[PDB]
RNA sequence: AUAUGGAUUCUUCACGGUAACGUAACUGAAUGUGGAGACGUCGGCGCGAGCCCUGGGAGGAGUUAUCUUUUCUUCUUAACAGCUUAUCACCCCGGAAUUGGUUUAUCCGGAGAUGGGGUCUUAUGGCUGGAAGAGGCCAGCACCUUUGCUGGCUCCGGUGCGCUUGUGACGGCCCGUGAAAAUCCACAGGAAGGAAUAGUUUUCAUGCCAGGUCGUACUGAUAACCGCAGCAGGUCUCCAAGGUGAACAGCCUCUAGUUGAUAGAAUAAUGUAGAUAAGGGAAGUCGGCAAAAUAGAUCCGUAACUUCGGGAUAAGGAUUGGCUCUAAGGGUCGGAAAAAAAAAAACGAUCAACUU
RNA sequence: UUCAAAUGAGAACUUUGAAGACUGAAGUGGGGAAAGGUUCCACGUCAACAGCAGUUGGACGUGGGUUAGUCGAUCCUAAGA
């Protein structure tokens, strides 16, 4: 239902102890400049709602994939 | 204007394909396509620019016979047609008979066949 | 064989009218065996069944008669039916004329062209159908500033 | 700004029925640029190596247009119904046969 | 049900803002007041939705003797949440006759206008999430009681007295002023309750469990209802495509849906339904009964009489195709061995309408 | 309305394809209320019924089919009882 912006507070949510699952989705889009890029969305299912962060930056994104808990179940794509 | 010389590859007389075309607008004062007859060089000239004909048609098979010298050319059943490579090509009326795949040949096992012959 | 049902499911699966459904007449033994949607599914993609093309309603003729209309093609009295009013109501041409002037005069007030005194007359004057159209207005304005410089230049 | 379109005439040509010469003779004459024919302002480029035809233009032009002048040239030479114009990938188009038998 | 976080307190029940009010919260019994619930009708304007029309581009079909950058079609985004957006109103500064502002509609201002700067309702829209992973359209592969799998592309805008509808601010009318309650919340009140080694709170975030009973098919009518029937009757409403045209009229087409109402062969009289007729024009008949003629529009002209509003489309004349033109009418932005089988390493620009 | 094919002891009437037409958005289209009560759907079937026919059917015979915290009833009150 909702979108998250701040990543530091996004990470807390990544534990929360009740968040069992999540997923990593990749979208080919093209910017205002009309050039193809990869924006990625991080979706973490909470109990009653589902948060999704939008990283239009692939790098700070793909290392955040290296920022995730070993506990989490990730559905890739 | 759009003037194009067909098969620039093959031309012998191309400096004389210029003289046969300037004889259409030069003396008798004729359009290269229409048959339209201007009274003056202005007329045929004003017109070529009008309905837009700068092109000497190569598609007309009588036009290949007329302009033939100034070139050097160097060495339907209704169902299927027959190509030089061995091809049998289909027709656009059957397009949905083509696209449709059908049942495979139904083929019995030595187990099933045997029991059916018996 | 009785193929009614197979034609019904075809409209539903394809999601198109029974009009537009094709059943291969040569396939009439195979289509017989369909009897369920997911089977029809296979048949639909297979090509034994096909959704037929939409019959054509072409607008080219209207677009022609439409194009010519905007060249002032047939305005003729014999081409008219309704009253002048019912065709383009008077009130409407008015609310055009009015809003054109009020927006006009407004613009001038602000850009320095006319002060709020010349504005207030013209407003009250226009609303009385003292102006035919937008050019007729600017004319009365320039005649209003020209004489004001005819009452200014003799006071000097 | 330039857009470039590409058509592959290989399939029908190699099998004997087609002439990229005439095809590229036709396109040049029948493209309409801001008006009637023959008007390519060095805004439209038709050139070919014989297994393919290139189309490059700064003038108004489209994928559909290239398909329209394609289908029209065929019916003129009656290669219609023996050949159909398909899009292999966006803006690069290929000429093909419906049924191919040995 | 409740637990964690956040907030609040030694100035106990928070702070900011001149104000309109603002926020993630910020004790409040009896009882009292107040709001929503809660309401005509018509008119014309304002706005939004879907539809309709329409340019460019990416697909796919159709037509091509000749012609047409062509004709048709796919190009979609839900409830919910977050940021943002409005007419009405209201707030501070200001103090206005040279009377100004201003609606299509003439209303408002020292009981404080114009003008300047702000606040708010969030109806409605815009971005983001939901959400491309869905669906849709093109090209492929295999598979036949496996079932699926693979690739591509889903794009960017325009116009308006248009249509349907929602809604807003107003207006006309009434000896007509166009429901009630359930329900919910607010405020007044200050009972009562409680901090400093700790306490209060669930109108804040998050987290946990639960949601009963019955209706749920199809018809809704030229065959499912009532007319003794599979009867030309009767029976309450929603959505509503293009063209003609004033038009939800008639006339033709698209999306969908029928092609079902015993058939063949003939073509007399009588018929029923439908048409036309020379010269005459009601001489027919109880009676112009029936039919005929007149009709749309734009212009010109329009009597006695009248309760002065009408009468009046009075009466009565002229024009109406097609085609090429002319002029007028706007918006935005810039000034063990052998053989064999088998298995594995005042301008200027631009934009778009029609209507006369 | 017409032509072919299919099915069939049998075809003017069933099924499919083809062509021609009609309703023409105030519809012969898509959904409901009242009333109907299984008429919906499928496999079988043609004595009787569908004022001709019948291989088809709202017929006959055997079965399957209606899933709600959010749509309704339920609660509230209106004229009244
Ligand atoms: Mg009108
Ligand atoms: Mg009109
Ligand atoms: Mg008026
Ligand atoms: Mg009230
Ligand atoms: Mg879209
Ligand atoms: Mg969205
Ligand atoms: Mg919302
Ligand atoms: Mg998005
Ligand atoms: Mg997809
Ligand atoms: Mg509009
Ligand atoms: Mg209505
Ligand atoms: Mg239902
Ligand atoms: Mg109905
Ligand atoms: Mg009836
Ligand atoms: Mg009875
Ligand atoms: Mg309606
Ligand atoms: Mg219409
Ligand atoms: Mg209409
Ligand atoms: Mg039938
Ligand atoms: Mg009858
Ligand atoms: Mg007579
Ligand atoms: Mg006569
Ligand atoms: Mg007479
Ligand atoms: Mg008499
Ligand atoms: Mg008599
Ligand atoms: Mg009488
Ligand atoms: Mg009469
Ligand atoms: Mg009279
Ligand atoms: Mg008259
Ligand atoms: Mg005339
Ligand atoms: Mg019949
Ligand atoms: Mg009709
Ligand atoms: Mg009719
Ligand atoms: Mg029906
Ligand atoms: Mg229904
Ligand atoms: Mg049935
Ligand atoms: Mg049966
Ligand atoms: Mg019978
Ligand atoms: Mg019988
Ligand atoms: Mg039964
Ligand atoms: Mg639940
Ligand atoms: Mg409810
Ligand atoms: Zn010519």
């Amino acid at each position: 239902a909702r979108e998250i912006t701040d990543i530091k507070q996004f990470l807390e949510l990544t534990r929360r102890a009740d968040v069992k699952t999540a997923t990593v989705k990749i979208n080919k889009k093209l910017n205002k400049a009309g050039k193809p890029f990869r924006q990625t969305k991080f979706k973490v299912r909470g109990s009653s709602s589902l948060y999704t962060l939008v990283i239009n930056d692939a790098g700070k994104a793909k290392k955040l994939i290296q920022s995730l808990p070993p506990t989490l179940k990730v559905n890739r794509l | 204007h759009g003037f194009y010389i067909p098969e620039q590859k093959y031309l012998v007389d191309k400096i004389g394909l210029v003289k046969y075309m300037s004889e259409k607008i030069g003396l008798g004062n004729i359009c290269i396509v229409c048959n339209y007859q201007g009274r003056t060089l202005t007329a045929v000239r004003q017109h070529m620019l009008a309905k837009r004909h700068c092109k000497i048609p190569y598609e007309s098979e009588d036009e290949r016979l007329e302009i033939s010298e100034f070139y050097d050319f160097t060495s339907n059943d209704g169902i299927e047609l027959h190509l030089p490579t061995g091809i049998k090509v289909g027709h656009r009326s059957l397009q949905r008979y083509y696209k449709q795949d059908l049942k495979p040949e139904v083929i019995l096992t030595e187990g099933q066949g045997t029991l059916v012959a018996a | 064989a009785n193929l009614r049902t197979q034609k019904r499911l075809a409209a539903s699966v394809v999601g198109v009218g029974k009009r537009k459904v094709w059943l291969d007449p040569n396939e009439t033994s195979e289509i017989a065996q369909a009897n369920s949607r997911n089977a029809i599914r296979k048949l639909v993609k297979n090509g034994t069944i096909v959704k037929k093309a939409v019959t054509v309603h072409s607008k080219s003729r209207t677009r022609a008669h439409a194009q010519s209309k905007r060249e002032g093609r047939h305005s003729g009295y014999g081409k008219r039916k309704g009253t002048r009013e019912a065709r383009l109501p008077s009130q409407v041409v008015w609310i055009r004329r009015l809003r054109v002037l009020r927006r006009l005069l407004a613009k001038y007030r602000d850009a320095g062209k006319i002060d709020k005194h010349l504005y207030h007359v013209l407003y009250k004057e226009s609303k009385g159908n003292a102006f035919k159209h937008k050019r007729a207005l600017v004319e009365h304005i320039i005649q209003a500033k020209a004489d004001a410089q005819r009452e200014k230049a003799l006071n000097e | 700004i330039a857009k470039t379109f590409t058509v592959d005439v290989s399939s029908p040509t190699e099998n004997g029925v087609f002439d990229p010469a005439s095809y590229a003779k036709y396109l040049i004459d029948h493209i309409k640029v801001e008006g009637a024919v023959g008007n390519l302002g060095n805004a439209v480029t038709v050139t070919e190596d014989g297994t393919v035809v290139t189309v490059v233009s700064t003038a108004k032009f489209s994928g559909k247009y290239l398909k329209y002048l394609t289908k029209k040239y065929l019916k003129k030479n009656q290669l219609r119904d023996w050949i159909r114009f398909v899009s292999t990938k966006t803006n690069e188009y290929r000429l093909a046969f419906y049924q191919v038998t040995p």
